[PDB]
């Protein structure tokens, strides 16, 4: 009816994956063996909501994605975890060497002899789907099994399967902080196929998180769970719509049409606004103006890019729990008078409303605490064009001098290639100052 | 499910070898029989990466110990874990090679050379995926130098997609053991140089200068410095037993620390270590054991990094830690000492965290580094060979055995044009003519 | 270390003619440009070379090449460098079926003939026409290929084994037991190079039936002796002309197969970038002593990384001089073997575009 096939590529998504799918057997009432005592306690409802999981016949209820990646230290995590009697067996993991971040190995040296079965697997998970509104694929920039594979899969997946839409959650090496020395090369790399066949790719830097637990939480030494904890709750608010009733519901086509100007500037970010710690959890009303006032808020935004420095094309608002029409129209108006956020002269509305009435879910342990409203917030901006330049210097500055090549080179990779991969980041970049520039 | 396999040449790779296998026995929890006697089931999750099944429930390692004195494989086979090893992988012949190169690549080696590659042809067959190779040698050899680089160029030739790792031991500046070092070195180097992807740097001064300063010791000998070398081989492999994290293969370090494919020797390290009573006052905290990683006399290559400019670094971390004291840490360590770094390269440390830690340590960390000023150690062997070589100090003794004259020039010049690759990225600006 | 690329494109072949083809290149004074076939509404891309040759039709008043005028361009002045006692290198480039083979050989028509014929004639009438009673002149060649960073043979019907690099101290690096013959002429020099290409490794893949598969290194050792009015009678005047055919780029996707069909190919394409990198290196070091006299240093140009550059070691640096030629196909379907073959061309003494 209103599936949204997932696929997780790579270690990020694997641990996304883990973070996600926690949060939604917490939210509809699934045992992690798949049983539901909700159902059989009210004696009738639609609690195996399809948007996610599939029931069969005998009470259990699978979820629909895919782990494909290729060291199995990752999967047989999860395989023998506390999860493992929920999925189905068919995790598709390589019994084979890791590619080891470069790219070439991920797209066709050892990313083949894969794909052919994933390809197999996502038809038979999307043969049982009335509806299959849009795929949703996680993966972080970083070379090896992560970018080679998706963009192998992804170029397949926009042949086979026509128009259906394709979100990307993306993970984006910070400026400062790196974990390694050839994630330049891999993502300028991996522009040059998410540009052309993902339809709308949000981006999450590791920084950014990290200054935001560490300010607003005050926890000190935060891990990958808060950052999987926090991204699991920005899926979740955005797949929210399609499941539970609502006032003004919007479905994943109306963010493809409302976020999205034209086709080569589809790259938005995203925030939260509650992120608040139980012992601050009180002393604070939040109420709609206050959260929605923090959502553009420079400090909390989920990539390093100072907004201040560009200009909004277009923005979408999902709020989720008790919140009336009144309030969110008295916000917007009193957001819209301040200068500081400036806004661009052929889009005069420049905004899109949503409301949902099911309250946030809090997971056990973790960080959060229990707030009776939340919004979540995506807009276009120009100033993500700052974001990609840092990372572009990097590249020609090691570009130059010939450094790492010889092992991408000796996996089939012709030396060429880079250059157009790299004009190409080079004119999406050029787009964006051709579109911020105001009408005569 | 990742595999490698074990080749120890020489004594001291043989010594080596021995600790290597009782630390990774203590850490998967084997006997001594063989039988399995451990306290939870994730150390048998990735047995395989070194070990193999028997009819019994054992488990028998992956070596093969090659030798020319048959002392060495007496005394190694009634140790504590003589009986571990099967009987059929102690292959070696007999009137040794009297530390001379020529007799260990030409003369004699030639003989034990087939049954070593036969029994080395076998173990990879029995593999469900063979990743790469281990050599251990003391370069100031002659049985474990000339036989361990003809086994490296022989392996390099029939499989080559596996890193072929190899640890070895090069001659000291001042602690000299024999008279003929420095030809062997300068020869087995030349032919290292081209048949590997990454090879690690140990020096016995660096450990015995580890032993006395830090660690504290009165009167050391050599089952402390194989001790330490085992530990970093341990800490170097890790990532591929248990889960972690983030997790580092053995091809992930090679295609992210090596620039150009020349420039392939490493620096190793290891910490922390409180030398046995300050360990009470002594805080276990990421900034204190990456204070230690990164100090100089922790290092086992005797070359201080203080006038390398490091070109690459890979610290492979062991243990339960938020990640965020690791990254700010590595960054805080790249720009407080920006001049011991090279600019072209915009971030130059790789990270990985294993969630297991050793057996008896809350946190552990294996540094392994690139730097170039590991020249001062080859220069100073290519000066001692000049020396040498000016005069035929002791140059008959090789063509005895049928080698002629120009082999020794072009290890020498593939030495020094080692030593000029590295030293191209030491210069702390260009801006010149 | 004296560097020249040319960039030369070959006119319509009968399989081409015979479907309804369509050329995608452009030429002018100085620049090249092509045009996708696939976009043709996004921009055309634009390169900058030393050399361009327009090869089309015959009368073609405007920015046309007959054979003799790339021939004075490259090989007469190659030639002259050889004779006053100095290494040559020249360097052909093109992907299968681009038409290098036209380059270098040409037909036998006697009008329209390649670099090798020309360059050979040229020196054989020289020779001739010189030899008094005090020179006297002798030349050797020698063919052998690279294959996987191993050295073979062509010329000798031998053992296809493997053969051993040195490194003599004064004479720089060599190969052992490297068959070595005597010639006078030019029909020599063919009958030679026909019998080592017929031994030349060659495989058939996706992309073509009769593709290379290894670097091939043709090599004439050129000797004169003056003979004087006295007894102190010495050569002094030894020079290498090195002809290197570079097998073609490749990706994986296009080798469409599993096991030795990859590796060569990686291998291959190893070469094909380090070279680049080498030779980038030569061109910027040749730019020093021409304008800004950057002397300091010996800037020792890597050039152990591979065995292509370790053997020509003598030929490509010193005060030698280097001459590449690249083909490319003007068909519309192989636009992007023409496009990585631009590509590659754009290094090597990169110019901007006028
Ligand atoms: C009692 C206790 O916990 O004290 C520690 C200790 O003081 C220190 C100094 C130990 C100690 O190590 C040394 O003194 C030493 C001697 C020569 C060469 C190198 C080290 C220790 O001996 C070594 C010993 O290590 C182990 O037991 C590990 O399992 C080790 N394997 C062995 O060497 C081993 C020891 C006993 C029995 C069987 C095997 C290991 C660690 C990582 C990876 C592989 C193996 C430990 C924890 C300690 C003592 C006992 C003091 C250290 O060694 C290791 C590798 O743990 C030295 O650096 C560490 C840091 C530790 O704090
Ligand atoms: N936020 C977040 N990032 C992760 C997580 N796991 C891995 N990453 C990112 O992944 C990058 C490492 O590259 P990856 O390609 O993803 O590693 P991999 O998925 O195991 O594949 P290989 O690199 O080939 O080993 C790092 O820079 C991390 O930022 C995670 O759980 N959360
Ligand atoms: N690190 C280390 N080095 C050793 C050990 N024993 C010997 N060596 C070194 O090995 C070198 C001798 O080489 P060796 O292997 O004995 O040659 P062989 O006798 O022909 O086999 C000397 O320079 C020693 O410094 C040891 O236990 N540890
Ligand atoms: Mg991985």
């Amino acid at each position: 009816m209103r599936e949204c096939i997932s696929i997780h590529v790579g270690q990020a998504g694997v641990q996304i994956g883990n973070a996600c799918w926690e949060l939604y057997c917490l939210e509809h009432g699934i045992q992690p063996d798949g049983q539901m005592p909700s159902d059989k306690t009210i004696g009738g409802g639609d609690d195996s909501f399809n948007t996610f999981f599939s029931e069969t016949g005998a009470g259990k209820h699978v979820p629909r994605a895919v782990f494909v990646d290729l060291e199995p230290t990752v999967i047989d995590e999860v395989r023998t975890g506390t999860y493992r009697q929920l999925f189905h067996p068919e995790q598709l993991i390589t019994g084979k060497e890791d590619a080891a971040n470069n790219y070439a190995r991920g797209h066709y040296t050892i990313g083949k002899e894969i794909i052919d079965l994933v390809l197999d697997r996502i038809r038979k998970l999307a043969d049982q789907c009335t509806g299959l509104q849009g795929f949703l694929v996680f993966h972080s920039f970083g070379g090896g099994t992560g970018s080679g594979f998706t963009s192998l899969l992804m170029e397949r997946l926009s042949v086979d399967y026509g128009k259906k839409s394709k979100l990307e959650f993306s993970i984006y090496p910070a400026p400062q902080v790196s974990t390694a020395v050839v994630e330049p090369y891999n993502s300028i790399l991996t522009t040059h196929t998410t540009l052309e066949h993902s339809d709308c790719a949000f981006m999450v830097d590791n920084e950014a998180i990290y200054d935001i637990c560490r300010r607003n939480l005050d926890i000190e030494r935060p891990t990958y769970t808060n950052l999987n904890r926090l991204i699991s709750q920005i899926v979740s608010s955005i797949t929210a719509s399609l499941r539970f009733d609502g006032a003004l519901n919007v479905d994943l086509t109306e963010f493809q049409t409302n976020l999205v100007p034209y086709p080569r500037i589809h790259f938005p970010l995203a925030t939260y606004a509650p992120v608040i710690s139980a012992e601050k959890a009180y002393h604070e009303q939040l109420s709609v103006a206050e959260i929605t006032n923090a959502c553009f808020e420079p400090a909390n935004q989920m990539v390093k890019c100072d907004p201040r420095h560009g200009k909004y094309m277009a923005c979408c608002l999902l709020y989720r729990g008790d919140v009336v029409p009144k309030d969110v129209n008295a916000a917007i108006a009193t957001i819209k008078t301040k200068r500081s956020i400036q806004f661009v002269d052929w889009c005069p509305t420049g905004f899109k409303v949503g409301i949902n009435y099911q309250p946030p879910t809090v997971v056990p342990g973790g960080d959060l605490a229990k707030v009776q409203r939340a919004v979540c917030m995506l807009s276009n901006t120009t100033a993500i064009a700052e974001a990609w330049a840092r990372l572009d210097h990097k590249f020609d500055l090691m570009y130059a001098k010939r450094a790492f090549v010889h092992w991408y080179v000796g996996e089939g990779m012709e030396e060429g290639e880079f250059s157009e991969a790299r004009e190409d980041m080079a004119a999406l970049e050029k787009d964006y100052e051709e579109v911020g520039v105001d009408s005569v | 499910m990742r595999e490698i396999v074990h080749i120890q040449a020489g004594q001291c790779g043989n010594q080596i070898g021995a600790k290597f296998w009782e630390v990774i026995s203590d850490e998967h929890g084997i006997d001594p029989t063989g039988s399995y006697h451990g306290d939870s089931d994730l150390q048998l999750e990735r047995i395989n990466v070194y070990y193999n099944e028997a009819t019994g429930n054992k488990y028998v390692p992956r070596a093969i110990l090659v030798d020319l004195e048959p002392g060495t494989m007496d005394s190694v086979r009634s140790g504590p874990f003589g009986q571990i090893f099967r009987p059929d992988n102690f292959v070696f012949g007999q009137s040794g090679a009297g530390n001379n190169w020529a007799k260990g690549h030409y003369t004699e080696g030639a003989e034990l050379v087939d049954s070593v590659l036969d029994v080395v042809r076998k173990e990879s067959e029995s593999c469900d995926c063979l990743q790469g190779f281990q050599l251990t040698h003391s370069l100031g050899g002659g049985t474990g130098s000339g036989m361990g680089t003809l086994l490296i160029s022989k392996i390099r030739e029939e499989y080559p997609d596996r890193i072929m790792n190899t640890f070895s031991v090069m001659p000291s500046p001042k602690v000299s053991d024999t008279v003929v070092e420095p030809y062997n070195a300068t020869l087995s180097v030349h032919q290292l140089v081209e048949n590997t992807d990454e090879t690690y740097c140990i020096d016995n001064e660096a450990l015995y200068d580890i032993c006395f300063r830090t660690l504290k010791l009165t009167t050391p000998t050599y089952g402390d410095l194989n001790h330490l070398v085992s530990a970093t081989m341990s800490g170097v492999t890790t990532c591929l037993r248990f889960p972690g994290q983030l997790n580092a293969d053995l091809r992930k370090l090679a295609v992210n620390m090596v620039p150009f494919p020349r420039l392939h020797f490493f620096m190793p390290g290891f910490a922390p270590l409180t030398s046995r009573g300050s360990q009470q006052y002594r805080a276990l905290t990421v900034p204190e054991l990456t204070q230690q990683m990164f100090d100089s006399k922790n290092m086992m290559a005797a070359c201080d990094p203080r006038h390398g400019r490091y070109l690459t670094v890979a610290a492979i971390f062991r243990g339960r830690m938020s990640m965020k004291e690791v990254d700010e840490q590595m960054l805080n360590v790249q720009n407080k000492n920006s001049s011991y770094f090279v600019e072209w390269i915009p971030n130059n440390v790789k990270t990985a965290v294993c969630d297991i830690p050793p057996r008896g340590l809350k946190m552990s960390a294996t540094f392994i580094g690139n730097s170039t000023a590991i020249q001062e150690l080859f220069k100073r062997i290519s000066e001692q060979f000049t020396a040498m070589f000016r005069r035929k100090a002791f140059l008959h003794w090789y063509t005895g055995e049928g080698m002629d004259e120009m082999e020794f020039t072009e290890a020498e010049s593939n030495m020094n044009d080692l030593v000029s690759e590295y030293q191209q990225y030491q210069d702390a600006t260009a801006d010149e003519q | 270390a004296s560097v020249k690329v040319a960039v030369r494109v070959r006119p319509f072949n009968s399989r081409e003619m015979s479907r309804d083809s369509k050329c995608i290149i452009q030429m002018s004074g100085s620049t090249t440009t092509i045009v996708n076939p696939k976009q043709p509404k996004e921009t055309p891309k634009s390169f900058s070379f030393d050399y361009s040759y327009w090869s089309h039709t015959s009368p073609e008043d405007i920015n046309y090449a007959s054979q003799k005028q790339v021939y004075r361009d490259i090989g007469e002045e190659m030639l002259q460098h050889a004779f006053e006692g100095y290494n040559v290198c020249i360097f052909a480039y093109g992907q299968t079926g681009a038409g290098k083979s036209y380059t270098m050989m040409g037909k036998q028509e006697k009008d329209q003939q390649g670099i090798i014929p020309q360059l050979c004639e040229d020196l054989f009438s020289r020779i001739n026409d010189t030899t008094n009673d005090n020179m006297s002149y002798s030349v050797e060649v020698s063919y052998m290929e690279i294959y996987c960073e191993r050295v073979r043979d062509l010329l000798n019907p031998k053992n296809k084994g493997n053969l051993r690099v040195r490194e003599h101290p004064l004479l720089g690096p060599y190969v052992e037991d490297l068959s070595k013959l005597a010639v006078t002429s030019y029909n020599d020099i063919q009958d030679l190079m026909d019998s080592g290409n017929k031994a030349r490794t060659v495989a058939a893949t996706n992309m073509n039936e009769t593709s290379s598969r290894s670097h091939a290194v043709f090599n004439i050792i050129f000797t004169q002796k003056r003979h004087d009015a006295e007894t102190n009678i010495t050569t002094e005047k030894v020079s290498k002309i090195s002809l290197v055919d570079l097998a073609g780029s490749e990706r994986a996707d296009s080798t469409g197969a599993k096991g030795t069909r990859l590796k060569e190919g990686a291998n291959i394409n190893k070469s094909l970038t380090t070279l680049g990198k080498v030779i980038s290196a030569l061109a910027e070091m040749d730019s020093g002593p021409n304008k800004n006299k950057k002397k300091k240093k010996t800037d020792f140009i890597l050039y152990r990384d591979s065995v292509l550059t370790w053997l020509l070691r003598e030929n490509l640096g010193g005060n030698s001089r280097t001459a590449m030629v690249a083909a490319l196909s003007p068909a519309d379907i192989n636009y992007d073997e023409t496009l990585s073959t631009l590509r590659y061309a754009d290094r090597a003494k990169q110019i901007r575009c006028n």
